[PDB]
């Protein structure tokens, strides 16, 4: 399970850069006929704007879902850059052998040149429409033929495409300031990058959700993920002092002899490599990921208690978990400190607000230990915002290691005391146990400086702010794993390679970018759904997808409540500029798309008065209406939420004028005999019997010479009068000149996703490695 | 297991005739295969000769032409 | 056989792409 | 006039001891700025300043000024300062001969005379301690300098 | 604390079904302490909650 998490993290590819090959379109021209007024038909035909892919459902709720789906299409298509030359094509009728942006645009231009029934002006316009360039600026202007909404979307994708000019300075500036300013690293590159180049910037916007505020199940997983990632980049302690010889110094100083190699209970039992490395890895990874770590030790082993002092000094106490260090401090006080002044053991209480070192700092009267314990109790992190990110920083006294001198002062004092209450052998054992640390003093100092340096160096490669909050699950830390580290160490510096840093930084960047981008997705759909009145829509599967695209969770064991709270927070986030503009371009044109689409209609008027039909021209005479004024209206989605067919039934039985509003199908009837027979009034009797309104299909009375009974109109002097008009708009007329636009773009750029691959990096020899204070680390011998 | 049966029937019937180009042959590609396995979790050794595990991940930067070699094998 | 063999040769090219290589290759 | 870059490992300080000769005789605008700056910075942080006892540096890689141009002011020693002065002003010179432009040298390089100043400076660096530094790596550097 | 809106929804649902079924009662719903008594396991609330 553990290794899988890192497999998922390091397989987080960045957000795949988009580049479209064609243009987003909703509309297309289409030849229909034209019927001159009085109804009869021209020999000539005419182009009109119609919709590609009439797929609009019935009912208003389903239509608003459709426009949400359209928003989803446009977002999924929404690119990051584009080069128009790669999609451009020839124009087969251009004077200058020019080009145009899309194949369908070219098809239109090459189809209108061939028709008999096209003006000469458009043919001239086709001869004179061509591409143009200006190469000093690397800018191109291509023709295009585009519906205005299509032009709006495409023009937004042109003007708001996310790229940034790439140079050799920005490569450096992508690295943190500390690494550039750290003299232990040397950087260079073997390429100069032109101004023709480009690069995309990640979205490194900090946590909009505050998952460290009562999303503990997610924060536990996140913190665990970052911890285990940090374990894969903390260096292994490549070089050590020996184990057998060191243990022989322990067994020749302490006279537990012979063959205490095998007998293992006192001052020993976890001296090995395999814990020293664990502690070295764990401390740094925990402080970086901000993960609390619990302690599993034994009280018989007093060297563990002694090396816990060093631990509780160099590391803050608010970083651990409470009961463990309470036990450890209590133990230390009861058997190293208070017996060193003839004080009582202690009388500690389980649920006490203060830890033993606090309430012990004031009791005993010794300067050294008092100021040591003062430091310990008041040791804590320093919050500070640097490069935008919050950071938990060490004291700046731990870093330039002098805390260990206060520690040695205290321990030497305790050596100088007597233990009156206790025998000589016990004191002898303890005092030898702390002389064994005194003899390792300089190495401890060096270790402290080395941990601080590696910690800040790896802190540099972090993008998400690092909060100090306790967690559900912990990481075990045997105190023998400190004692090992404190006893197996010396004259062996380990500096993280620059490549590990770049790897870790790019991983965190990619996780953070994925996080923000998917947040923006979810926020976009939530805001859009809430502004389109979608009330039957359960906003869960979207959040399930959101958590699935973050490749660290287990959706099998996350509930609905966390999802809905996460949604409640996501409601309150501003939508990014791209998505917001595309949505406000859709709220102002969803109706204009919905006025089109000859498969549904926006209503039907029912006024029992023999009213006139309208002289349109793509049709002839029609029972169409385009204003919906006068008569009172009834919304059908209202009627289908709360079924109350009392009003409408009352209104139909009494032949009362009314309008019905909602996406309604329709069927064209080109029979004049269906006009005088009045079949469109025959459709509303099924609404009073079977109160459903779903199989409701009003009539459209399109009349023209293609109707087989039109001759009556041209023989009997009657304008078509009728009843029960339909509320519907007409298609728009295709103006070739006015539909033409010029699309601008950049000429021939190149997009580079990774940005540090051009950097080659090297380390100074780690013996001569230096900290903030311009003073060497790992120098005591 | 089944794969054991496959291996055994496929070696027993060829080891009755081939006795010079069988173990030398099939044991040779392995040297390339080791350069294809991503490390996820590691064991280390000190200069002082002690194991010490590492969660280090390492990819497998294998060139292209050794695959052609492997295919010939 | 050999159609599937050549496709096996091919799928070990597209896969396991290094990032520095594609950067220097776009430049080159 | 093919720009060429440098690629080294700073642990092999002999490579840098030869690179300083290179930067002395070969101009600096021929080397891409990033690798040149890296080489100079490795030289300063490894050889020069720990020979004298300064703090290492804090260089800003987006600086129009160059590490040797800081060392020309921060060092108090006439030998290396005049060497560094030469290096900072070791650029090609544009001349027009027979109708072709030409990138010529400073005429203390066409004859070998500036290397005398280099080795005087280097002998001085050899004769100096490296106060903070250890001893095996120090004796090794001093003898590696006395080689050149 | 995280089931806030969920428990609001539950409570309204409960009260709605209770009052709607109260409408379909004739005999006066009178409050009396009874002899025997239905056992309620609070786990079966912990389930519901």
């Amino acid at each position: 399970p553990k290794e899988s998490i890192l497999k998922k993290l390091e397989d987080i590819k960045p957000e795949q850069v988009k580049k479209q090959t064609k243009l987003f379109r909703i509309f297309e021209p289409r030849q229909l006929p034209v019927y001159r007024a009085n109804g009869e038909k021209e020999l000539r035909n005419r182009w009109y704007w119609k919709l590609k892919r009439d797929t609009l459902p019935d009912g208003d709720y389903d239509v608003r879902e459709y426009f949400l789906n359209l928003y989803d299409q446009v977002l999924t298509e929404m690119p990051d850059y584009l080069l128009l030359k790669d999609m451009a094509v020839e124009n087969k009728n251009s004077r200058d052998a020019g080009k145009v942006v899309d194949s369908e645009t070219a098809a239109i231009c090459d189809a209108i040149f061939q028709d008999e029934e096209t003006e000469g002006v458009v043919r001239r316009f086709i001869a004179e429409m061509r591409q143009r360039v200006q190469a000093d600026r690397n800018v191109v202007n291509y023709p295009s033929i585009l519906h205005p909404i299509d032009h709006a979307f495409n023009e937004y994708f042109l003007q708001h495409q996310l790229v940034e000019p790439l140079n050799n300075d920005i490569i450096f500036n992508y690295i943190p300031e500390r690494i550039r300013n750290d003299v232990n690293y040397i950087l260079n590159m073997d390429r100069n990058l032109p101004s023709t180049a480009r690069y995309i910037r990640p979205n490194l916007l900090q946590d909009r959700l505050n998952l460290h505020d009562n999303f503990e199940s997610l924060w536990d997983t996140i913190t665990t993920s970052n911890y285990i990632l940090a374990r894969s980049v903390v260096p292994d302690l490549k070089e050590l002092v020996s184990t057998e010889a060191q243990i022989q110094k322990m067994s020749q100083d302490l006279q537990l002899e012979a063959l205490t190699i095998q007998s293992e209970t006192q001052f020993l039992t976890g001296i090995n490599s395999q814990a020293a490395n664990d502690c070295f890895k764990t401390l740094i990874a925990a402080m970086l990921s901000q993960r609390t770590m619990s302690l599993d030790f034994v009280t018989t082993n007093y060297m563990s208690l002694i090396s816990g002092m060093w631990l509780l000094t160099v590391v803050p106490n608010d970083m651990f978990i409470r009961e463990s260090l309470v036990a450890c401090q209590l133990a230390i006080i009861n058997t190293i400190i208070y017996p060193a002044f003839g004080m009582q053991r202690m009388h500690y209480r389980n649920g006490d607000p203060q830890t033993p070192f606090q309430i012990a700092e004031q009791q005993i009267q010794n300067f050294q230990v008092a100021n040591w314990l003062h430091f310990v109790n008041n040791n804590q992190f320093r919050q500070v915002v640097i490069d935008g990110v919050l950071n938990q920083v060490l004291n700046d006294n731990i870093r330039n290691g002098h805390v260990v001198n206060q520690l040695m002062e205290a321990l030497m004092q305790l050596s100088r005391q007597q233990f009156p209450t206790m025998p000589v052998d016990y004191k002898r054992s303890i005092q030898r146990g702390i002389l064994l640390l005194s003899n390792r003093l300089g190495q401890l100092v060096d270790l402290t400086r080395l941990l601080a340096y590696n910690y800040e160096t790896l802190m540099a490669c972090i993008t998400m702010n690092m909060q100090h909050v306790q967690t559900l699950t912990t990481e075990k830390l045997q105190l023998t794993s400190v004692t090992s580290l404190c006893m197996l160490i010396g004259n062996a510096t380990v500096i993280p390679s620059p490549q590990t840093l770049f790897h870790y930084y790019n991983v965190n960047v990619n996780f953070h970018s994925n996080y923000n981008e998917r947040i923006n997705d979810a926020v976009a759909i939530i805001t859009a759904a809430n502004r389109l009145n979608l009330y039957q829509k359960k906003m869960k599967s979207i959040v399930e997808d959101f958590l699935k695209r973050l490749q660290i969770f287990d959706i099998s064991r996350v509930p609905d409540d966390q999802m809905y709270r996460l949604r409640d927070r996501l409601r309150l986030l501003p939508v990014e500029i791209r998505r917001l503009d595309i949505f406000n371009l859709i709220l102002m044109n969803m109706e204009q798309i919905e006025r089109a689409s000859d498969k549904i209609a926006q209503g039907v008027i029912i006024a029992y008065r023999d009213m006139q039909l309208e002289r349109d021209e793509m049709y002839g005479y029609v029972n169409i209406a385009r204003n919906l004024d006068g008569f009172q209206q009834i919304n059908l989605e209202e009627l289908m939420r709360t079924g109350d067919y009392a009003q409408i039934t009352n209104m139909l039985l009494n032949n009362q004028p009314v309008a019905l509003v909602g996406a309604l199908p329709f069927i064209t009837d080109s029979s004049v005999i269906s006009l005088v027979a009045k079949l469109d009034a025959t459709v509303f009797a099924q609404i009073v019997k079977l109160r459903k309104v779903d199989t409701l299909k009003p009539i459209l009375y399109k009349i023209n010479s293609d109707s087989n009974d039109f001759y009556l109109v041209a023989n009997y002097d009657w304008v078509p009068t009728s009843t029960t008009k339909v509320y519907k708009q007409i298609p728009q007329q295709f103006d070739f000149r006015a539909s033409m636009h010029m699309l601008t773009s950049n000429l021939t750029f190149t997009v580079y996703s990774d940005l540090l691959a051009f950097v080659s990096a090297d380390t100074v020899e780690p013996i001569n490695a230096v900290a903030f204070d311009n003073m060497r680390i790992m120098n005591e011998l | 297991s089944h794969e054991d049966y496959l291996i055994a029937r496929e070696l027993i019937v060829l080891s009755y005739s081939n006795r010079s180009t069988l173990a030398k042959l099939v044991s040779s590609p392995m040297s390339i295969l080791v350069a294809l396995v991503d490390i996820n979790g590691t064991f280390i050794t000190n200069e002082e000769l002690e194991l010490e595990f590492s969660n280090k991940y390492v990819r497998a930067i294998v060139p292209d032409q050794t695959f052609d070699e492997l295919k010939q094998m | 056989n050999k159609e599937e063999s050549k496709q096996l040769l091919e799928v070990l090219k597209t896969k396991e792409e290094h990032q520095k290589e594609v950067q220097y290759e776009i430049l080159q």
